[PDB]
């Protein structure tokens, strides 16, 4: 997360670290959306232009985490994956298409202050809050800039960081790149006249762009940290998985096949 | 290796 | 889940954290 900041313990209490066990090794973030449920990004899990095609047993989740590197006894908790499934039109040759995957859980993971899971939107919920100008925000553990002198600048956190960002329009998303804008994305971020900054980076992706709802004041999940072009660019925007125009693929892959 | 090592348990 | 997106630390004890309130007043 570029320019953002600490997050308050149990701020974000559906984070989910995804984590390589072999180098050790943050691989993403994701996020908790039942006691068995983790969403993250498709090309968190499958990229071949970067030979990334990972399977159950390279990876386990970490929920309920603050810091990035400690193990944080007696709060985390670590699980094993017992199955992934990554959207069937994910379109990781052209443009993040669909940038989307589940991963199911071996075991339910106990809640607690520091784990719980966050809402998915309804309709009508997206339909209120997916409005330009309104805030959402994104957390996650990876890179605090894009480049920086090392051994002497800083560039990873200690600690889970976050920061509010509003969605832009979708012409403004689409005349920010060339790359071809679909409407299973959204963009956010500051533009160049407004004063503020914040992105996501490298290591931010699969985790979750949350908005509160003034309706119930609950937390929804209306995106997935996806793509960008640099970290915080005068110009650019992050792009995320819209969550709600995937849902009925969220529904089918846990209501029919998976319960 | 940034990373504080995870109980085994959890890397088996 | 029926308590989905409710913090036990801010939203079961009504307690607000430092910005979410950013995120309110941008729904206009
Ligand atoms: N630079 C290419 C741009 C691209 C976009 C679509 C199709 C191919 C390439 C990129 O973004 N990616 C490459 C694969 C992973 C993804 C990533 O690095 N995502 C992290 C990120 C930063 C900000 C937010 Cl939001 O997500
Ligand atoms: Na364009
Ligand atoms: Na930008």
């Amino acid at each position: 997360i570029v320019e953002g900041s600490d997050a308050e313990i149990g701020m974000s209490p559906w984070q989910v670290m995804l984590f390589r066990k072999s180098p050790q090794e943050l691989l993403c973030g994701a996020s908790l959306i039942s006691d068995r449920w983790v969403l993250t990004a498709a090309h968190c899990l499958l990229y071949p232009p970067w030979d990334k095609n990972f399977t159950e047993n390279d990876l386990l989740v970490r929920i309920g985490k603050h810091s990035r590197t400690r193990y944080e006894r007696n709060i985390e908790k670590i699980s094993m994956l017992e199955k992934i499934y990554i959207h069937p039109r994910y379109n990781w040759r052209e443009n993040l298409d669909r940038d989307i995957a589940l991963m199911k859980l071996k075991k339910p993971v106990a809640f607690s202050d520091y784990i719980h899971p966050v809402c998915l939107p309804d309709r009508e919920t997206a339909a209120s809050l997916l409005q330009a100008g309104y805030k959402g925000r994104v957390t996650g553990w990876g890179n605090l800039k894009e480049t920086w002198t090392a051994n002497v600048g800083k560039g990873q956190p200690s600690v889970l960081q976050v920061v509010n960002l509003p969605i832009v329009e979708r012409p403004v998303c689409k005349d920010s790149t060339r790359i071809r804008i679909t409407d299973n994305m959204f963009c956010a971020g500051y533009k160049p006249d407004e004063g503020k900054r914040g992105d996501a980076c490298e290591g931010d992706s699969g985790g979750p762009f949350v908005m509160k709802s003034p309706f119930n004041n609950r937390w929804y999940q209306m995106g997935i940290v996806s793509w960008g072009e640099g970290c915080d660019r005068d110009g650019k925007y992050g792009f995320y998985t819209h969550v709600f125009r995937l849902k009925k693929w969220i529904q089918k892959v846990i209501d029919q096949f998976g319960e | 290796g940034d990373f504080e090592e995870i109980p085994e348990e959890y890397l088996q | 889940e029926a308590d989905c997106g409710l913090r036990p630390l801010f939203e079961k004890k009504s307690l607000e954290d430092k910005t979410e309130r950013e995120l309110l007043e941008s729904y206009i």
